[PDB]
RNA sequence: AGGUAGAGCUACUGGAUGGCCGAUGGGCCCCACAGGGUUACUGACGUCAGCCAAACUCCGAAUGCCGGUAAGUCCAAGAGU
RNA sequence: GGUUCCCUCAACCUGGACGGCAAUCAGGUGUUGAGUGUAAGUGCACAAGGGAGCUUGACUGCGAGACGGACAUGUCGAGCAG
RNA sequence: GUUACGGCGGUCCAUAGCGGCAGGGAAACGCCCGGUCCCAUCCCGAACCCGGAAGCUAAGCCUGCCAGCGCCGAUGAUACUACCCAUCCGGGUGGAAAAGUAGGACACCGCCGAACAC
């Protein structure tokens, strides 16, 4: 699981979810892409587990990128205590994703697999997102 | 007490005039400054009591 | 468990107390500043603890020389 | 050149086993100094008891 | 072909002695009522100037190019005696009573304190 | 490479703004501008639907004939604001020019031809810099992997180009780089 | 006069994706030491492209605030001090 | 601490007995990335940073005009005389 | 009045800087020669200071041309936004960036002084 190796401050606010997205919004390395239609926090596990569902598919040729890195965590406060009495311990790293921002990308040698790999990985993510191409 | 406070009083006439800190460690003496005393009238030599 | 934060200290309501154009009399506090934000300029002084404040009467005005901001009071004419 | 602190100078001469002589100024306070090889005499600038005991006692 | 290396002597000088200038005149400066004396000494000759730093503009002047100057049968230091009683006429002539002196970041003594201390007996008073 | 140019009729807007061009969208337009050694912008309006199939079919370099209220302009587009998600052109810069004048311009370079199957092609610079005349410009620019083997850099110094093209960007850019294809353990390392 | 919204980063402090070149290292052979390459290898610095931040800023609005000025309301706001 | 005068770092490259990534020497690039007794922020290369000579204003009687303020507190200050 | 001339200053202090090529020594600005005298080095006449005029424009400085690096930078469009419509989308009037593009740019101005001329 992606993680950073070290951040300056441990707590933060939660990331601001208006607007779209300014830059990322183009496949630059590779074919095929995703490209999100909603706002979301992208954890850290569903990155893992869209990842390996390409992997899965297309099996031994071509190439992933991951274009998003899970760097701001969020706080989870301990079961069962009331309000009050600090600001809980970090639990999870998410990356903070605006619509026209693009997630993943492919390269693989046929369409019909990548197109069907990349499928398999929208369903693993809470929001809406599109198969992109470099093409215009 | 490291810094304690310090009188200086005048040569001639003998008022105490100012106070102030000076580290009795760096400074084991008697602290010898030329102040202005008033009494005197004019800048004169003077001594921690 | 708790917090080991949850200190401060009071606000020392710093700025510019005149803005350009106003007339000042001499001596009165232009800019209260930690540094030298801004740079006295001309019938302008510093103060002790950086503080701006007005050596001739007149009116405020901010420039620049030589990349530093500065203020300067102008003489505003006698009737 | 400050008076009091440098070591006194003195104009000295040099003299070598081969008759070579110089005529420069330096610390001695002799104000003469004997060197066994200068610049004329040695075999690296010139391209040329223990061992005269080696053809004195063998020859 | 050549090229240099390093500064020249002179190149460092020129700009030690920009640096020590400026820093002379955060505090000196010319006004109608009492202009700044401005000096420049070269190996060979001496200049003063009477600058009024309001406007940017020269009072009155005086050098050692002159050619009254060079009729002087001393030393360097012959001239800049000279230097300094020429600009304390000129200078009263038009009408200024008190100046400032701006050594031009060069040390005090020797030339330029001759040329001042000429100048100080002839009338103008710093 | 001689190019018709193609005939666009183009409008003088009365009123500029973010209400203007809003309302000039709504009705099937583009705000457009037209600068160059003119030196005086012409604030201009073309047809939505017209501009898009003139785009589509000759390159995003497309030269122009502009029918500025009568009066005929040759232009080539130089830029173009396309919204990120509904996709649309919501601008278009258009630089005027003059025939046997030299213009830079990026062109897109296309990878064709099948390589050793045990390979993967991946290419980095997807478009290059050129130097052509105005109604010169190639319309796309082809490179051809067929044979080469293993770890090779093909740069954008190797681009055979027409005449009268000259490459602007350093000849040391790696446009095409084929390698060995992953295997089914160095996907699993790759992100994890 | 600011420094928020926005945006930007080879403009600083940190995070950080993919290429290219490659000192450092595991090493193997250079018979032991110095001695060059060798390797699905580990890869600093540099460089090409795409990014992120309340306690990042080369930048930077709209409003709000301070002052001047010309009018408006003016048998009233039933104002201000 | 006061005043007068002078100076420019950190980093990197190259050459040097011990000596190496790093001690002291030398040449070059280097505009602030070093440093400012002590946290952070605003500043400081014009230096507020580095070095030296003299010295006690780390004063006495006062203080126009202001900042900030429930009040009591708190802060800046040209200038006059000894 | 002219000058490939010397100083003192300016400008919302790089449109002025960095770099490259080619040129100048009339008076001045410099390197340059020397340490007897005022003066100086935490050692050193290298620097500060003084007394000079054998040599040279090789450097500083000055002049002309280059858009490679820095710097300035529109118009239009977009982001954002005050107020107002709008039953959960969005829109109207006014303001209006950052980035990018066309381009600009190898500074401009003021006061003294020199040599020549009048
Ligand atoms: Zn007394």
């Amino acid at each position: 699981m992606l993680i950073p190796r070290k951040v300056k401050h441990r707590k933060q606010h939660h990331p601001e979810q208006r607007g779209i997205a300014s830059g990322g919004t183009s496949v630059s390395f590779g074919d095929y892409g995703i490209q999100a239609l909603e706002h979301a926090y992208i954890t850290n596990r569903q990155i893992e587990s869209a990842r390996i569902a390409i992997n899965r598919h297309i099996k031994r040729g071509g190439k992933v990128w991951i274009n998003i890195f899970p760097d701001r965590p969020l706080t989870k406060k301990p079961a069962e205590t009331r309000m009050g009495s600090g600001k809980g311990s970090p639990e999870w790293w998410v990356a903070n994703v605006k619509p026209g921002r693009v997630l993943f990308e492919l390269s693989y040698p046929d369409e019909k697999t990548a197109r069907d790999a990349l499928t398999r990985a929208i369903h693993k993510l809470p929001i809406k997102a599109r198969i992109v191409t470099r093409e215009e | 007490d490291v810094r304690p406070k310090i009188t200086l009083a005048c040569e001639v006439c003998k008022h105490r005039n100012y106070i102030t800190k000076k580290n009795r460690r760096n400074d084991p003496d008697r602290l010898e400054i030329k102040k202005f005393c008033p009494n005197c009238g004019t800048h004169q030599p003077h001594k921690e009591s | 468990s708790s917090s080991r934060n949850g200190r401060d200290s009071a606000a020392q309501r710093l700025g510019v107390k005149r803005f350009g154009g106003q007339v000042v009399k001499a001596g009165e506090i232009l800019v209260r500043q930690r540094g030298t934000h801004f740079h006295p300029g001309v019938n302008v002084g510093r103060g002790g603890d950086d503080t701006l404040f007005a050596l001739a009467p007149g009116a405020v005005e901010f420039g620049a020389k030589r990349g530093r901001k500065t203020v300067n009071i102008v003489p505003v004419a006698r009737p | 050149m400050k008076t009091g602190i440098h070591p006194e100078y003195v104009d000295t001469t040099v003299q070598c086993g081969c008759g070579h002589s110089f005529t420069t100024r330096s610390t001695k306070q002799s104000g003469t100094i004997v060197v066994e090889v200068c610049s004329q005499c040695h075999p690296f600038y010139t391209g040329k008891g223990r061992v005269a005991r080696f053809e004195k006692r063998y020859g | 072909a050549h090229k240099p290396v390093g500064q020249n002597i002179s190149e460092v000088r020129r700009n030690a002695r920009l640096r020590r200038h400026a820093r002379l005149r955060k505090k000196v400066a010319g006004t109608a009522e009492v202009p700044r004396l401005v000096v420049n000494r070269s190996a060979r000759h001496i200049h003063v100037q009477l600058v009024n730093d309001l406007n940017g503009t020269t009072l009155a002047a005086a050098s050692s190019i002159e050619a009254d100057v060079r009729a002087i049968d001393g030393d360097k230091k012959a001239h800049s005696v000279r230097v300094g009683q020429l600009i304390a006429e000129r200078a009263k002539a038009a009408g200024v009573e008190t100046v400032v002196f701006d050594r031009g970041g060069y040390t005090y003594g020797g030339r330029i304190a001759a040329l001042a201390d000429a100048a100080r007996e002839a009338g103008l008073k710093f | 490479t001689a190019n018709i140019p193609n005939k666009l009729t183009a409008n003088v807007r009365t009123r500029t703004g973010k209400g203007a061009s809003r309302q000039a969208r709504r009705d099937g337009k583009v705000p457009a501008v037209l600068y160059g050694h003119g030196t005086d912008p012409q604030h201009l309006e073309l047809n939505a639907r017209d501009f898009a199939a003139v785009l589509r079919s000759h390159g995003t370099n497309a030269i122009l004939t502009l029918d500025i209220e009568g009066t005929e302009q040759l232009a080539l587009t130089k830029a173009l604001d396309v919204h990120p998600i509904r996709r649309n052109i919501q601008h278009a810069d258009l630089l005027v020019v003059q025939r046997g004048e030299k213009v830079t311009v990026e062109v897109t370079v296309l990878v064709e031809g099948d390589a050793t199957p045990g390979t993967l092609v991946t290419q980095d610079a997807n478009t290059i810099e050129i130097e052509a005349e105005a109604l010169s410009i190639p319309e796309q620019l082809t490179v051809s992997v067929e044979g080469v083997e293993a770890g090779t850099q093909i740069t954008a110094g190797q681009i055979s180009l027409p005449e009268g093209v000259n490459l602007i960007s350093d000849p040391e850019l790696l446009v095409v780089n084929v390698v060995e294809a992953p295997s089914a353990e160095a996907l699993e390392e790759e992100g994890a």
